[PDB]
RNA sequence: CGAGCUGGAGAUACGCUUUGACUCGGGGAUGUCCGAAUGGGGAAACCCACCUCGUAAGAGGUAUCCGCAAGGAUGGGAACUCAGGGAACUGAAACAUCUCAGUACCUGAAGGAGAAGAAAGAGAAUUCGAUUCCGUUAGUAGCGGCGAGCGAACCCGGAUCAGCCCAAUCAAGCCGAAGUGGCUGGAAAGCUACACCUCAGAAGGUGAGAGUCCUGUAGGCGAACGAGAGGUCGUUGUUCGUGAAACGAUGACUGAAUCCGCGCGGACCACCGCGCAAGGCUAAAUACUCCCAGUGACCGAUAGCGCAUAGUACCGUGAGGG
RNA sequence: GUAGGGGAGCGUUCAGUCCGCGGAGAAGCCAUACCGGAAGGAGUGGUGGAGCCGACUGAAGUGCGGAUGCCGGCAUGAGUAACGAUAAAAGAAGUGAGAAUCUUCUUCGCCGUAAGGACAAGGGUUCCUGGGGAAGGGUCGUCCGCCCAGGGAAAGUCGGGACCUAAGGUGAGGCCGAACGGCGCAGCCGAUGGACAGCAGGUCAAGAUUCCUGCACCGAUCAUGUGGAGUGAUGGAGGG
């Protein structure tokens, strides 16, 4: 979610836990179509989730390569 | 433009009347107060490579003698 | 249109304070303070209470009668008492807790 | 990617009705494409496309405040699958 | 910063937060497509490609002008700046030189300023000592169909103050003194009785009018790490309108001297005096106000900006108008 | 006593000063038979609901009946002219708070080289369904092209593009020009033209040469065999 047990994994692993909650977040979007949205927060919540990971495999891009 | 200093730029035509005579006759009196421009010509020079350009009648001379930063 | 800047979305009270009332009707009378509007500057006390009706026909049954609810305040409460009444704030240090500052006055307890 | 481009899925009486023939419609991303769009659907669903019309479509409302309006701009795709057909169990809605 | 937050939003549902949300100050990271627009096309925001890396997704490149290359330029700026080009209505109680005016407008180049600048000078004391700006001289000198009208400079006082080079503290923010009872009132901050603070009685708020109720004010602290040549012809500039017209400037033709030398001193001569062009840079004083703060014998809803917000609705093919 | 000149003052906003007043009721508004020589000023009462009078002095965006003045509101004409083709309309039944006007049935009448039907341009959801009934509809609406919500639009073959060129546009190089710019070979853009593969049916409430059923066609990459050696440009010609 935010700690250094997320920047552990590997780059394949990164890339597999953005698309996780991308799977989950069209299904909660077909969910709303249909007006099965019972929880709207863990929409903002999943969102949040794939932004950080797009930072962090960025942050870590950068640091070694200079 | 002439290529060595550039030219082109002119002013205005007077024209007077009741002229010439008792040192000021009697006095000119001005009739046209106009406005105009001047020109010049061209010929081909080449320095550094192959050029043409637009060549200043009075830079024509200048070059004849002294090639002054550019070549016949 | 401007509205409770006139302050600085400041107040001096928390959503657990025990606030007496100086100022209009409901004088003196005291209360725990549950909720806080900063920047509305709106105090929810135990306080002013209000009888609100319920403009409710499709709304959970057309029974929408009268309500027992209490209605908010702003500065017109002066905040934390010890002494039996209102007060100022002056003295502040830490407790056992370094990063806090407490409050007090000519006595020293909130 | 593969999760995106499918926006939702085309609710209405016509397309609940096409979901029993085995046709599923969706509500799919302006820009994506007839390729890209049959790509997304045959992974995410795990299900061969036979094949796939689509079509764009416009806005305009307003109710009260002299708000002007504005359009909302969509694009909807309807596929067919060959006799394996079905979408997850998410077609008997 | 220290408890609330979930934008205006006047709106419910889901939630987030002392393992410190929110907000504020300072960095980063992402930044679709159009636009200088830049792969190519195009009726802006859309079509259509090729090349390199790649598991697809996806990423990078492909415009011309400068230069070896690093690196620079295209485009946008309210007004201000310099430049190229440059009106007429109007005044002259007609009009033609003249005036309006080198104003308005177009175009170019640029910056936070620019321009100008380091005496071939001003000038008449053998004084001065780069430039710009302000006062003044002075409506003087002068120009002028000597008409309408136009109009300097030197001296002096003042802002600022440099001459150099080449060619042979302020934003985030925290701390901050001191009033209680009765009365009138729906409501006290007013009235009344005694009271205190004052390096703070500026100001906003609070049911009405507030030093002492809140925010503050005087005063103090305060950040990891954040900014501060001569000539003839043609013409013209300045008070310069062919005048006795010098001097600068340059389109056409010509064309020198080199310090017992050259230019200037209002035709011109001699004498006396001032100065070294034909190479380049150069801060400050000056100007303007998109923006920001403060203030006002400025406005307070037909006022004030066109707008208490809208360049919207409406009008127009459009520029534009509103 | 007109133009005009001279004198003394009244009133409005703002300002500095002083005296004050006010939620036991300020300004403003309304009524009035009171005062002053006039501009004017006060008392009382009524409304209002939070600011304000008086005096001195200062400064002005300082006094309106006129401008075919400007903005706004409201009158007159007047319950008047009109209600937009002289192609008619009638009854029944229905619905509804309400019906000449909405629905349905049976008649009538008008168009029928159109007043029917299919494109294009242009418009933009006006389409279909369910609701509505302020305003729009020259009357009325229960209805509508109006208002609200939901839906509807489907292409290898039809138009356009990934093909072509005309006028014209642009245009490296190039030719000209105070600037801004003007021209211009190839090339490129540019349909109104050339080129090019699909027909017959079915049917949503609302799409159809697009979806669906039937049976076709076009090109591309590969595979399996036939086949056994050429393939044929950015240029030639024919042809279009
Ligand atoms: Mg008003
Ligand atoms: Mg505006
Ligand atoms: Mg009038
Ligand atoms: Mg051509």
């Amino acid at each position: 979610m935010k700690p250094s047990e997320m920047r552990n994994l590997q780059a394949t692993d990164f890339a597999k836990e953005i698309d996780a909650r991308k799977k989950e977040l069209m299904e909660l979007r077909f969910q709303a179509a249909a007006g099965q949205l019972a929880q709207p927060h863990r929409v903002r919540q999943l969102r949040r989730e794939v932004a950080q990971l797009n930072t962090v495999k960025a942050e870590l891009a950068r640091k070694g390569e200079q | 433009t002439g290529k060595k200093n550039l030219v082109v730029n002119s002013v205005i035509r007077r024209g007077k009347a009741r002229a010439d005579g008792g040192v000021g006759r009697k006095t000119t009196g001005i009739t046209k107060r106009v406005q105009r421009a001047n020109l010049h010509k061209k010929a081909i020079r080449e320095n550094g490579q192959v050029k043409t350009v637009w060549l200043s009648a009075n830079a024509l001379r200048t070059l004849s003698k002294g090639p002054y930063k550019g070549i016949e | 249109p401007s509205a409770g800047s006139h302050h600085n979305d400041k107040l001096h009270f928390k959503k657990g304070d025990t606030v007496i009332v100086l100022s209009g009707k409901h004088k003196g009378q005291t209360g725990k303070v549950l909720l806080a509007l900063p920047r509305d500057q709106k105090v929810v006390v135990e306080g002013v209470n209000v009888i609100t009706k319920n403009v409710k026909p499709s709304m959970t049954n057309p029974q929408g009668g009268q309500e027992q609810r209490e209605l908010a305040l702003h500065a017109s409460k002066v905040a934390l008492v010890d002494p039996e009444t209102g007060k100022a704030t002056r003295v502040r240090k830490q407790i056992v807790d370094g990063k806090k500052v407490r409050v007090a006055v000519a006595s020293g307890k909130t | 990617s593969h999760y995106d481009i499918l926006q939702a899925p085309v609710i209405s009486e016509k397309a609940y009705s096409a979901m029993e023939r085995g046709v599923y419609s969706f509500w799919v991303s302006p820009k994506a494409t007839k390729t890209e769009i049959k790509d997304a659907i045959q992974q995410a669903f795990g299900v061969r496309v036979i094949g796939i019309s689509t079509m764009n479509v416009p806005g305009k409302r307003k109710r009260v405040g002299r708000f002007i309006g504005q359009r909302n701009d969509r694009k909807k795709a309807i596929v067919r699958l060959a006799e394996g057909q079905s979408i997850e169990a998410l077609a008997g809605q």
